[PDB]
RNA sequence: UGAAAUAGAACCUGAAACCGUGUGCGUACAAGCAGUAGGAGCCUCAAUUUAUUGGGGUGACUGCGUACCUUUUGUAUAAU
RNA sequence: GGCUCAAACUAGGAGCCGAAGCUGCGGAUUUGAAACUUGUUUUCAAGUGGUAGGGGAGCGUUGUGUAAGCCUGUGAAGGU
């Protein structure tokens, strides 16, 4: 029962190849090389995830202290004021409120230095 | 919900003057490069460049504390063995004088192409002059 | 419509011929069969006969005028290689390549 | 008394061999559970 | 008019009318759905922020359908160290039609 | 002629490496395993009572990021 | 970079940032425990980094039977 490898192996190297399109030079054309710039990429991508939700959180607060300057206060006294007033709004929608809402931002600025 | 970028069409550059005039060299610097990056805007992301226009008049009068306008060392190399030169804080503010606050808010700035583009929104003139009233920047102290 | 001619099998490398085919490609039958004349380049000889044969085609086989035809496209791929055994010092052998090339044109309005 | 279609060993009568030297998700990739270079690593290695 | 409120132990801005994905619900297609602990209500220039919830405030949302999201290959790889691992992974939404928004 | 001629004799199918041509986007002030997570702009299909979404191509700009195997106490290793 | 009543040091205080730690939300899985009880159902508790290596469950491929079946020129295999 001999077992022929070629109809396989070939579409197990399209699968890698497919993975590997739009890579430079070798690393979409030959399996050598676009296998370890798969596995790479998936690495990278995993890492990532993770990295994802800390530079999310730093631009949200980065915006937030911006917002609040513009109204006297500093991120950590605004952030403080928030919790002292026992408002859970998160630094996502903090943030989306500082950019595209000023005078709501304002408000909540208010309540914190009220709280403070 | 999504967390925005700031679409650098949709952006606008201000332009602002500052008067250096006995100001601490570093302690200005911040506040510069800081709003040349756009950090005090709320739509700030880090890719786009939500800056504005600084002017900054009065540079050599920028002033150091310490013995740092005799000691503060710039250095070069030029490329050539041997090839290091140094001036003083002191010659540099006589030879060219916006090259010390310069220096220090290009230290200050992101090190990469987006930090070129925002450096080339610093304006830095010895004297009490400007050129860019057309631009009609307004005063900021910082 | 566009004419094709086939070269199939020219004895040369098609890295030559490419440097005559970037000349005449887009230009007008005229402009082309000019460059092909005075070009001091073997792969000259082969693009002008291949030119040739599809203008001949465009105007026998398709009644075209000649006179508002074109270099529509024009490209050269590799042909069979000829392997050949050059002897080297010390009793060393290395292989020689005889490129061939394949120039396909095509004319047209 | 079935089909020859459907007749089954049953539950724990048949276990698959192990095939050594058949990549990382097997267990038995590489070494094929022989460790690393020594005696015992080797071909015609035995316990003597 | 836009709320603040809470689904999937995440928090969303929303308005009238918009399609919202969050995580899975176990909650029957079309059914509605009625938020009363959202977090702050701006129906224009008035600004109800609560501490912590904006009482008598209320968003009703309907459940449009429940899928599955574009799949993420999740690969380890320990070089040098005969180690490699993937795995699959589509995440469970619910999509939310922000029916009303009450202050 | 033939059902078929990119079945035309190097002739069934006709993969990949490799090498062309064409179209779209990017690219000549910027430093590194070439991806990844984001992300502007452009191009193209569809809807949609009409520049908004969805799919596809490209990827300015930002963060992070020194291949794989083997062998090792330990390798981006300038060790195999 | 730059810093001098500091952006240094000493002694205290209050905020905040900060990890794949903890919490939240969704999903999977190992073991054990309870009950329509060989996945029939729901739960609960503790777990789920991993080389050498041990244990468990599967995917595909060629061939035999099932198969004088079923599919297939109204288009098989292969290619893309
Ligand atoms: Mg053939």
């Amino acid at each position: 029962a001999r077992v022929k490898r070629g109809v396989q192996a070939n579409r197990r190297h399209k699968k890698i190849l497919k993975r590997a399109k739009g890579y430079y030079g070798a690393r979409s054309r030959v399996y050598r090389v676009a296998v370890q710039a798969v596995t790479k990429a998936g690495q990278y991508a995993y890492r990532d995830r993770r990295n994802k939700k800390r530079t999310f959180r730093r631009l949200w607060i980065a915006r937030i202290n911006a917002g609040a300057r513009l109204n006297g206060l500093s991120y950590s006294r605004f952030i403080n004021g928030m919790k002292k007033a026992n408002i859970t709004i998160d630094r996502r929608v903090l943030a989306d409120i500082a950019m595209h809402d000023a005078a709501t931002f304002g408000a909540l600025v208010e309540k914190a230095k009220a709280e403070l | 919900m999504k967390t925005l970028s700031a679409k650098p069409a949709e952006v606008t550059h201000d332009w602002f003057v500052v008067d250096a005039d006995g100001k601490t060299l570093g302690r200005l610097a911040t506040q510069i490069a800081s709003r040349l990056r756009g950090k005090h805007k709320t739509n700030y992301t880090p890719h786009v460049d939500t800056g504005d226009f600084i002017v900054v008049i009065n540079a050599e009068k920028i002033a150091v504390t310490g013995k740092k306008a005799q000691d503060k060392k710039y250095y070069r190399h030029s490329g050539y063995p041997g090839g290091i030169k140094e001036t003083n804080f002191t010659k540099l503010i006589a030879h060219k004088p916006e090259d010390v606050l310069h220096k220090a808010v290009k230290g200050m700035l992101p090190k990469g192409p987006l930090g070129y583009a925002m450096i080339k929104k610093l304006k830095l003139y010895a004297g009490t002059d400007h050129p860019h009233e057309a631009q009609q920047p307004k005063e900021l102290d910082i | 419509m566009e004419v094709t001619a086939k070269l199939r099998g020219a004895a040369i490398s098609a890295q030559k011929v490419r440097l005559v085919a970037d000349e005449v490609r887009g230009k007008s039958i005229e402009r082309a069969l000019d460059i092909l004349t005075y070009s001091n380049k073997k792969g000259a000889v082969f693009v002008k006969k291949c030119l040739n044969s599809a203008i001949a085609n465009a105007e026998h086989n398709h009644g075209l005028d000649i006179d508002g035809l074109k270099v529509a496209t024009i490209y050269v791929d590799e042909g069979i290689t000829l392997k050949r055994i050059l002897p080297r010092a010390k009793g060393r052998a290395d292989r020689i390549s005889k490129r061939t090339c394949h120039i396909t044109i095509k004319v047209g309005e | 008394g079935l089909r020859l279609n459907e007749l089954s060993p049953g539950v724990g009568a048949k276990k698959t061999a192990q095939r050594r030297g058949r990549g990382i998700g097997s267990g038995l990739g590489k070494t094929g559970g022989r460790g690393v270079k020594g005696q015992k690593s080797r071909s015609g290695s035995s316990i003597r | 008019m836009y709320a603040v409120i809470k689904t999937g132990g995440k928090q969303h801005r929303v308005v009238v009318d918009e399609l919202l994905k969050v995580e899975l619900l176990k909650a029957e297609q079309g059914e509605t759905i009625t938020f009363n602990d959202v977090l702050m209500v701006v129906d224009g220039e008035t600004v109800k922020i609560g501490q912590p919830v904006v009482d008598g405030a209320s968003v009703e949302v309907e459940v449009i359908e429940h899928g599955r999201g574009e799949k993420i290959r999740i690969v380890k790889h320990n070089r040098r160290k005969h180690y490699h691992k993937e795995q699959g992974h589509r995440q469970w939404y619910t999509l939310l039609k922000i029916k009303a928004i009450n202050a």
